[PDB]
């Protein structure tokens, strides 16, 4: 077990401790993301300890902007700490051009935060000892490069994607997903498809509690789905099953 | 059985050696591949982006300093971009400042004493990415050789990732001809191109996979991405 | 792999865990809500009482006219929270006039307490806590829980410290989700009787505050508290 | 432009033969107009006297500041502060801020409680120190003060005469400066016992 | 043994020791001090035919009248060099009269000295010739790991070291006048060939700079071009 | 005691055309009654087709210039040489200039180019920050001499429409770039004889939907 | 200058010029001199251009923070005691502007906060700031009521601001208009002075003295 | 995770680091205080005993911290007299400002938080020292506080801690009736006192009291640290030869 | 300047306080309230610098409301006005001195007798039985002089002051547009509403 702090380096060349934090983005529930030329979902499982808790209070799925949504998974306390970054870095911006941040130039400023680590420092003060245990599913829209959806990793790197899913589990609709997704998916067709790969790879019977779902827009921005809307997409879904 | 001198960046090993950098020269030959060459009129970087998945883009490895300078990288995106980044700095003090455009050999001075820090104190580790520079200053065409171990070394061509080898033969061998090759830069780089599918394995490139780079006597520093590559393939 | 700043090969940081830990050890306490009220039930740890009954403490702690809580933990951290909160609940109004929102409140203490697991070289509270009140210029209750880690969440009624989960189960199945207690009397008959379990007899170790919109606030005396332990061993023993 | 000259005030002191006196007017207020007539320029901190003149808000902050201190001797030397000791002690807090001065006219005096001999001093803004073996006097109306106790001070006067004469003393200086009066207090240490007396004067 | 502050049951550093064994490890490297002025020389591996010649300059200029050369680990080689070019360059600046070579030596000592003292770091690893003029001479010193340096006549270190030294030794005796500021030159040409057989199978490119007032002036020259050639040629007779 | 400010004359103009963009300004520098130079640019290409001078006191001018050539560089690092929208480039430089708010860079600055649509845009400076969208701004010494001109020629103000009594204003319409340029031309050489300050030249930097063109008329060296 | 506002039964009411001008000389009548802070918010224009203009802008950033932190609506108060705050911040270094801060809330109904340079922050029903302030407290003063038809309440600002324009050579140019509700803001264009004024003159018979 | 630092967290939420010194305490000598409706008793053994050691123009056990405040000490002798000074200051600090006397409930309270600052962070260690605080102010009047490293306070009737604080506790739980008047506390005091004593009997040098008592014939409070003489003779009083 | 006063009765306080704001030539406001409620029985009248005035009340306001529910305790006017005191003391010292002048008006409980304390910016402190900053006291305090007695009731106290308006009034320059006046007693805070309609 030797080889196992921080800033270490395995005999393969390897830092483990940042590979541990990974698997703590295991534990989180389930995320998904679909990116369709029509529009970005956004879908995450909730499971809940009670029915004391109020779902609603469980910020899984959280507004950055009017143009850019964003959903979690593992570590809630360090979620809302690069949410404040990024919100924060958002409207920076704005301030500055008086206009909107690129997708993935705001994501970048993100993963910038992320490895901003040190111990004792070779140079550079980084107030912070380990790496993040949680990871984003970034999604927007700018104009130049239109819909977009992101992979925010804690080892400071990052992916785009069509679609994506990290949580519980990630494999089980990451092969899924891996043969559904397909260009010309409309956004209907999106959310009824990241609403089925939940209630599979999911646990328990799916219904707006343990299942918050949202999307974004170039029309109307980020917005998330009420319980009526999810409640009956439910059933245009449910229902399909019976037949084939 | 065991191996104690291998704790931090700090300690010396009973011969002289520092495990630590030795282990980021290995990241280094984990990550992917990459080749640069130069000639007398231009230089080319040409790599090869990885990606995850398959429903994920592949992650670039080439990046513009000024006008006149860049760079490949083998390794940790982070580190990579830092180094790049800092880079970017000095270029732009000398503009400003002096007016006058930083001189590769400098450029990689520069990024030897950085790296080097990293090695002496505690507490750190070093950086995890080596990185093949392009840049045409006034001593013509220039390309450089650079380890975390702050080693920067000025050669003719080279690669550096997983299974570099057949490109660093390749160009052993080819050499000759495209020291030569001046006036020309299709020319350098089919050369180039053929240098590294000279290491694949997995499979042929794509329009996907590949990406270029050159810079030369009167050919800023530019890139190109995908469908532009196109033609190389 | 136990002494945290590092992880766990399966993404943990045991000491963040192992702190929860002591929550339990701790006393107990419990909130619950209507759609006008919001109480707060505490327990009282009466072991060896030859002490001032007078200025000896109590567990519920108002933090501005609105706005009170509770803990159930380490006292000898819990106090300086309960102050550092207190401080910025002014700092707040000073600078924005505007009084505090709960969920604010919320939000500062829980980023104390996450403050204090990051830096190496300090320890996380061994505390989580139970805040309640109503906001500003608002009627609509708010309950929220904090613990140690640094997570805040909203609920409908929750308990922590030893035992809650025996509680926990039983408010369960007597809280209706879809309709909360209406009238304060019984909402309190009802936190009252959740606490019966663990009490062992006696108002005597039994805390209530109540709290009302528009900064209302007031605690409960003994023998109130006693007609309520009355008042349901009565329908008990009728059942 | 002058701070001191704001608020007005004085305060005096003498040795007796075995004793000693320090009284003070009472009258505080913004130049020309007169605010009050119960404020005084003399404390003590437990057998040790202070009259302080000069401006308002540096005699109060004075005061609370070397109560504080002489709290905090007693304390860890189990004993009260010496006048000596004090004097040195004033001496050097004034100088502390000797950029920043506070704008005062202090005047120490008391009786040694082993060697029974009796105190005065008096100092400039930034602690200098003034060893008398008569008077001391301090305030708007330094000048006349110094016409009066050069005429009437005699070398050791018994402690009830003493009374009679740093009264008048003070009492006619005051009327000539427009600046004082509005009543008065002096005081009188003997070895134990300490009598407090408020005097009659125009209110003008 | 393991951290770098501490001492040894009788007083001993071992950091300090494994640092002088990686000194030797890595290329060799000399230097003469001859009539007036000094002569430098290193070791350039050439390990593929990829590498550009007349490139890669091991030996680095101070001011502008200090040669100065070095082996063991390259990067701690070049930093090094930066403090000793402020040192020089605050000096210059506040006493007018460019820096005398023997204290120089000590400014450096002095911060190799340090990294010797705390744990936090790591003792320097390199051993480092140098020299230049003045008005009373030139002068010769090395500096070791252990931060602790001298004046010869001639020194070197890196790989094969004895090769130099007993060639160096001979010079000493049969000019014990100081050499010719040209064949100081030529001659070092040679004693690096000699050192070189064991990088045998690995060809490499030999790089000199030199320091006189007769022949550069005062100032410290790289020997390329002509007289380059011509001593590299001489040294190639010799070597057989 | 040490005077950091200077001024060196000088006179430049904005006027943003229906779908282009001018943004012209004299060759002349000055020191009290002295000449320093016959021909010195004060008008600049930044790239991303945008032009900027800033006339008033040189130094604080070419380093403001300068230092935004730089942040126009950097935007395109960050953001992956995205083209700078000219309304973009000015909310930056307001920040730049308010950087310097209590010790401001002694100059009136300008800038012209083209929207997110095609439309011409130009865009007038406070010394410290306050930046509005004009569309004809003349800045600099002779300044009072070119506005009122522009007013009435640009647009026909206290023009009517004859025989309408005075109850039809003259309605505006927009003119092609060469009908423009002799505008300006005529605005300066006006301002020459008049005013001491200015003459010698005039460099004239025209924006379009791809490029920039410079044309250089000669003035009187009075 | 000369701006203005004022709270009613419809809500608030904002109206300016627009003539900036250096010593004698006017060097422009485009001027914007309402600081469309947000959506629901406005900030006037007196003092300086540049700190008016920088800071409230600076202001809005601020409630866009706030809003996305809590989920609802920053409330006037609070935004107008930042700016107050931030500007004591720097009380004595120069910084000089007059300003009405203008909101109508979920609960505070509407509600006008005039603020300056100096910190001081003031709740009120009718604020004019500027050089013309004097002459436009006038036709308010007297011509207010609280029940103004909500269009009515749009010709009183204008004809105020207008009073101003003529007399005060510092004010004028064009007249510029905006409207608040519970739901945000609306301009109400921009109306040359010159043009007007012949107007008024007309229809309303008022500025008799004037020839023509 | 066992022993070691105070900023480690036992798997079951335990801090080991403070509740050694938390015990620590139980190797101090015997000080003990006592309320009345009346007056406050502070009694405590001397420790540290030879034949060559004064204690009369000094002591090590009864702190004056105000002159309506005092405190009994029990635990490490340098740590104490820091905290002594700082606790003496801020009281000061309070009057300063205020004008008025610091009350006794918020004293003990900032004390109790600097203890347990100490109990958090890493570089540093707990104060191993308990305290009988025991003084008056008129919002509350007479007040008997404690506190433990752990940062704890605490209010009391009647208490002990340091050595057979268990014994010499059960003892007070019997004889006390909440009015007792003052001498029956004193004289208590040594009852209580005598009985858990490994010197073959009470002797005066090695022991230290003191007393507050509050009136209309004072109309202010008066404490008292009693002096050697007083004390060899009560002793006589509560027959003792 | 503008007008603060205030007058300690038999069994209360009462606090005067002018309602108009100005700036420069115009007058925003003319219903403007100068008070600040510290505490349930204390009060605080303030008159001074345009920024400087409003912002020191409420900073002073937030330190007490803070300590009196941290201790549930509240502080006496005595002790109060001693902080007050405290940190103009060292505001007059500071990089930027809050220029500020003010009344404060209580009810000590304890001693069942009501307190009033007039501070200046300069950290001037007195406890009087009636007061006025600035040149409010050269009009009114002679008739204070004359009339006043310890004994007067709450109403005898408004009769009075009511009369030292009327002066203010007839021969003050500034026109002050009235006063707001104030109680402190027993029963805590309470405004005299009705001197608009008396
Ligand atoms: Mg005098
Ligand atoms: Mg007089
Ligand atoms: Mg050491
Ligand atoms: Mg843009
Ligand atoms: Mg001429
Ligand atoms: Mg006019």
């Amino acid at each position: 077990e030797y080889d196992r702090g921080v800033s270490t380096f395995s005999p393969e060349g390897r830092l483990f401790q940042v590979e541990y934090s990974l698997e703590a983005i295991k534990l989180g529930s389930t995320a998904i993301g679909i990116a369709t030329k029509e529009g970005v979902v956004l879908g995450v499982e909730k499971r809940a300890t009670s029915p004391l808790l109020e779902s609603d209070s469980i910020e899984k799925i959280v507004e950055i902007d009017r143009h850019i949504g964003c959903a979690m998974s593992g570590l809630t306390a360090d979620a809302r700490s690069m949410i404040e970054h990024a919100r924060t870095a958002a409207v920076t911006h704005n301030l500055y051009y008086d206009e909107d941040i690129n997708v993935e130039s705001l994501t970048q400023s993100v993963c910038d935060l992320a490895l901003r680590f040190g111990e004792g420092a070779s140079g550079e003060e980084r107030l912070m000892s380990r790496p993040f245990g949680v990871a984003l599913l970034i999604a927007g829209h700018d104009a130049d490069d239109g819909y977009q959806l992101f992979h925010a990793e804690p080892s400071g790197t990052f992916y785009r994607y069509n679609a994506k899913a990290i949580g519980s589990g990630s494999e089980g609709a990451q092969a899924e997903l891996l043969n559904e997704w397909h260009s010309s998916l409309t956004l209907k067709e999106a959310e009824l498809l990241v609403l089925k790969i939940l209630k599979q790879v999911m646990e328990e019977k799916l219904d707006e509690n343990n299942a918050q779902l949202s999307c974004i827009t170039k029309q109307d921005g980020f917005k998330i789905y009420d319980n009526e809307k999810t409640a009956e997409l439910i059933k245009e879904l449910k229902e399909k099953e019976a037949a084939e | 059985f065991r191996n104690n001198y291998d704790g931090d960046t700090v300690t010396f090993s009973p011969t002289g050696r520092l495990f630590q950098v030795e282990y980021a020269l290995e990241a280094i030959k984990q990550g992917s591949v990459t080749v640069g060459l130069r000639s007398n009129t231009h230089a080319v970087l040409v790599a090869l982006k990885r990606n995850a998945d398959e429903l994920s883009s592949y992650q670039k490895k080439i990046i513009k300093c000024d006008e006149h300078m860049g760079l490949s990288l083998a390794g940790l995106a982070p580190d990579a971009r830092v180094l790049s980044n800092y880079l970017r700095q000095q270029c732009n003090y000398s503009s400003l400042v002096f007016n006058r455009k930083l001189a590769v050999e400098r450029a990689g001075h520069l990024l030897c004493d950085k790296a080097q820090k990293n090695t002496q104190s505690y507490g750190g580790r070093p950086y995890g990415v080596g990185l093949l520079i392009i840049g045409y200053d006034k001593s013509g065409a220039h390309l450089l050789e650079f380890q975390p171990s702050g080693n920067v070394t000025e050669l003719y061509g080279t690669a550096i990732g997983a299974r570099s080898q057949g490109a660093k033969t390749y160009l052993e061998r080819t050499l000759d001809t495209f020291i030569k090759i001046d006036g020309n830069p299709d020319e350098l780089i089919k050369a180039g191109v053929e240098a590294i599918s000279q290491s694949l394995r997995d499979e042929s490139l794509t329009v996907d996979n590949l990406s270029i780079a050159i810079v030369g006597k009167d050919t800023p520093f530019t890139i190109y991405d995908g469908e532009a590559v196109a033609k190389y393939i | 792999d136990r002494a945290l700043s590092i992880f766990s090969p399966d993404g943990h940081i045991f000491q963040v865990e192992y702190a929860l830990e002591a929550v339990k050890r701790g006393t107990c306490a419990v909130g619950v809500k209507g759609k006008n009220c919001v109480v707060l039930g505490c327990e009282r740890r009466s072991t060896l009482k030859l002490q001032d009954t007078r200025i000896t403490p109590s567990k519920v702690s108002k933090i501005d006219s609105h706005v009170v809580l509770s803990f159930s933990g380490l006292n000898a951290d819990s106090r300086i929270l309960i102050e550092k909160a207190r401080v910025e609940a002014q700092s707040h109004r000073l600078t924005l006039e505007d009084p505090v929102t709960v969920e604010y409140l919320t939000r500062y203490v829980a980023g104390v307490q996450q403050r204090y697991t990051q830096s190496g070289g300090v320890r996380p509270f061994g505390v989580s806590t139970l805040i309640a009140g109503f906001d500003p210029r608002d009627d609509e209750p708010k309950l929220y829980q904090t613990e140690p880690s640094g997570i805040y969440s909203s609920w409908s009624a929750q308990t922590i410290g030893r035992n809650s989960k025996t509680v926990r189960e039983f408010l369960e199945k007597n809280y209706d989700r879809k309709e909360p207690p209406a009238t304060v009397e019984e909402c309190v008959k009802l936190t009252v009787r959740s606490l019966l379990e663990v009490v062992q007899t006696g108002a005597k170790n039994i805390e209530i505050t109540v709290v009302k919109p528009d900064s209302d606030i007031v605690a409960l005396s003994s023998e109130e508290i006693n007609q309520y332990v009355t008042q349901i061993e009565q329908e008990k023993q009728e059942q | 432009s002058d701070p001191s000259s704001i608020n007005g005030g004085i305060v005096v002191a003498m040795t007796g033969k075995d004793c000693v006196a320090i009284a003070c007017d009472l009258r505080l207020g913004s130049q020309s107009l007169g605010v009050s007539n119960k404020f005084e320029k003399i404390f003590h901190y437990g057998h040790v006297f202070l009259g302080i003149t000069g401006l308002a808000t540096d005699v109060t902050t004075l005061n609370e500041m070397f109560r504080y201190k002489t709290n905090l001797y007693k304390l860890k030397e189990e004993r009260a502060i010496e006048p000596e000791t004090f004097t040195q002690l004033v001496s050097s807090s004034l100088y502390e801020r000797r950029f920043g001065p506070y704008f005062v006219g202090p005047v120490v005096a008391g009786i040694n409680s082993k060697s029974g001999k009796p105190f005065i001093a008096g100092f400039d803004l930034i602690g200098c120190i003034d060893e008398a073996k008569d008077f001391i006097v301090s305030g708007t109306a330094s000048d006349q003060l110094f016409g009066m106790c050069e005429s009437l001070y005699e070398p050791n006067l018994e402690p009830e005469d003493l009374f009679e004469t740093i009264s008048q003393a003070l009492l006619n200086a005051a009327d000539r400066d427009a600046l004082s009066g509005w009543g008065a207090v002096v005081y009188i240490i003997k070895k134990d016992e300490v009598v407090k007396r408020y005097l009659k004067m125009r209110q003008d | 043994d393991l951290s770098n502050s501490v001492f040894s049951p009788d007083g001993r550093n071992f950091q300090v020791e494994y640092a002088v064994k990686a000194v030797e490890n890595g290329t060799t490297s000399i230097g003469i001090k001859c009539n007036d002025g000094v002569v430098f020389a290193v070791e350039k591996l050439i390990t593929s035919k990829l590498l550009v010649p007349q490139k890669n300059v091991k030996i680095q200029v101070v001011d502008r009248h200090i040669g100065c050369v070095y082996s063991g680990l390259i990067p701690d080689g070049r930093h090094l060099v930066n403090r000793g070019r402020e040192e020089a360059a605050s000096f210059k600046k506040l006493y007018k009269t460019p820096i005398p070579i023997p204290a120089f030596a000590d400014r450096l000592g002095q911060y190799v000295q340090a990294h010797t003292l705390y744990n936090s770091v790591r003792p320097f690893g390199v051993s480092t010739i140098f020299g230049g003029v003045d008005k009373n001479g030139a002068h010769l010193y090395m500096l070791e790991p252990s931060g602790s340096y001298w004046g010869y006549k001639g020194a070197a270190t890196g790989k094969g070291r004895q090769s130099a030294k007993a060639e160096l030794e001979k010079l000493v005796d049969h000019h014990p006048e100081g050499l010719s500021a040209r064949e100081a030159v030529k001659q070092a040409a040679k004693i690096i060939y000699l050192a070189h057989e064991d990088n045998k199978e690995k060809d490499f490119e030999l790089e000199i700079s030199w320091c006189s007032l007769s022949e550069t002036n005062g100032l410290h020259k790289f020997v390329k071009g002509d007289l380059l050639q011509e001593a590299i040629d001489f040294a190639q007779k010799e070597i057989n | 005691q040490f005077n950091p400010y200077g001024d060196n004359g000088g006179t430049i103009l904005g006027i943003a055309g229906e779908d282009f963009a001018v943004l012209a300004g004299d060759t002349r520098n000055i020191t009290d009654y002295s000449i320093n130079s016959r021909y010195e640019p004060k008008v600049f290409d930044c790239g991303d087709n945008i032009v900027m001078s800033a006339n008033g006191f040189a130094a604080d001018g070419d380093a403001l210039v300068k230092r935004f050539k730089n942040s126009v560089k950097w935007y395109h690092f960050d953001h992956n040489d995205k083209k700078l929208s000219i309304n973009s480039a000015a909310r930056n430089i307001q920040h730049l200039l308010y950087g310097k708010r209590f010790f401001p860079y002694y100059v009136h600055t300008i800038i012209a180019g083209l929207d997110e649509d095609g439309k011409g845009a130009v865009y007038s400076f406070d010394p410290v920050g306050s930046y509005e969208r004009e569309q004809c701004r003349a800045g600099g010494a002779a300044a009072s001499l070119i506005m009122p001109f522009l007013d009435n020629q640009v647009n026909f103000k206290n023009q009517y429409e004859p025989g309408t009594n005075g109850k039809v204003k003259k309605p505006l319409k927009y003119l092609s770039v060469e009908e423009v340029i002799k505008l300006v031309r005529d605005s300066f050489t006006s301002a020459t004889e008049r005013h001491i300050q200015v003459g010698d030249g005039l460099e004239i930097l025209i924006v379009t939907k791809d490029g920039v063109r410079k044309e250089f008329y000669e003035l009187k060296r009075d | 200058t000369t701006t203005l506002a004022f709270r009613f039964q419809g809500g608030i009411i904002v109206a300016v010029d627009s003539r900036a001008t250096a010593g004698n000389w006017v060097a422009s009548q485009t001027v914007k001199r309402v600081i469309e802070i947000n959506p629901f918010l406005l900030g006037t224009m007196a003092g300086g251009a540049a700190d008016c203009q920088f800071w409230e802008t600076w202001l809005g950033s601020q409630c866009r923070l706030h809003e996305l932190r809590e989920k609802e609506r920053i409330s006037v108060a609070a935004a107008s005691k930042i700016l107050s705050n931030l500007v004591y911040q720097y009380k004595g270094a120069g910084l000089s502007m007059g300003t009405m801060i203008c909101g109508y809330t979920r609960k505070e109904g509407p509600t006008i906060y005039y603020v300056d340079s100096d910190g001081t922050r003031l709740k009120g029903d009718i604020f004019c700031v500027g050089s013309g302030q004097t002459f436009a407290y006038g036709v308010l003063d007297s011509n207010y009521k609280w029940d103004l038809s909500v269009e009515d309440a749009l010709y009183l600002g204008k004809r105020s601001i207008l009073a101003a324009a003529h007399r005060d050579a510092y004010s004028g140019g064009s007249v510029n208009l905006y409207h608040v509700t519970e739901d945000g803001w609306i301009y109400h264009g921009n109306h040359d002075v010159g043009e007007l004024f012949w107007k008024v003159k007309e229809e309303e018979g008022s500025f008799n003295n004037v020839i023509g | 995770r066992y022993d070691s630092r105070t900023t480690i967290f036992s798997p079951e939420g335990r801090l080991y680091q403070v509740e050694y010194a938390l015990e620590s305490i139980s190797h101090a000598g015997t000080a003990i205080g006592i309320m009345a409706s009346d007056g406050i008793v502070l009694a405590a053994e001397r420790k540290v005993t030879s034949t060559l050691l004064e204690q009369d123009t000094s002591t090590e056990k009864l702190y004056k911290l105000n002159d309506k405040i005092a405190v009994a000490v029990a635990g490490l002798t340098a740590d104490a007299e820091i905290l002594i000074n700082t606790a003496r200051i801020h009281a000061q600090n309070y009057l300063k400002t205020y004008n008025e006397d610091i009350p006794v409930e918020i004293l003990v309270r900032r004390l109790s938080d600097i203890k347990q600052g100490y109990t958090q962070h890493g570089g540093l260690r707990p104060f191993g020292v308990s305290f009988i605080y025991a003084g008056y102010d008129d919002r509350y009047g007479y007040q008997l506080y404690t506190s433990n490293p752990s940062g704890n306070y605490t209010g009391w009737k009647a208490i002990s801690v340091g050595a057979n604080t268990s014994a010499a506790q059960t003892l007070l739980q019997m004889d006390y009736k909440d009015d007792m008047k003052v001498d029956d506390a004193i004289e208590l005091a040594l009852k209580t006192l005598s009985k858990t004593t490994d010197s073959s009997a009470l002797t005066y040098d090695r022991l230290e009291f003191a007393t507050i008592r509050k009136g209309a014939n004072d109309g202010e409070v008066y404490q008292k640290i009693f002096k050697p003489q007083e004390i060899k003779d009560i002793l006589v009083k509560t027959g003792i030869t | 300047m503008d007008i603060i006063l205030g007058i300690r009765v038999q069994d209360s306080v009462i606090l005067a306080s002018s309602k108009a704001v100005t700036r420069g030539i115009s007058v925003l406001k003319d219903s403007d309230d100068k008070t600040r409620q510290l505490s349930p029985h204390t009060l605080m009248s303030f008159a001074g610098e345009a920024g400087d005035t409003v912002q020191f009340a409420e900073y002073i306001q937030a330190n007490i409301q803070l300590y009196s529910i941290r201790e549930d305790y509240e502080l006496s006017p005595q002790a109060v006005s001693s902080f007050v005191r405290q940190e103009l003391a060292k505001s007059i010292r500071s990089r930027r001195p809050y220029q500020v002048n003010v009344l404060i008006g209580g009810y000590d409980k304890k001693k069942n007798k009501p307190e009033l304390y007039q501070i200046d910016y300069l950290g001037t402190k007195v406890e009087l039985p009636y007061g006025a900053h600035g040149y409010s006291g050269f009009y009114t305090f002679s008739l204070l002089d004359h009339h006043y007695r310890p004994d007067m009731t709450t109403e005898e106290g408004l009769d009075l002051l009511k009369l030292c308006v009327q002066e203010l009034e007839k021969r003050m320059p500034m026109d002050f547009k009235g006063v707001i006046v104030k109680i402190v007693d027993k029963d805590g805070i309470r405004q005299v509403d009705d001197f608009q309609a008396q």
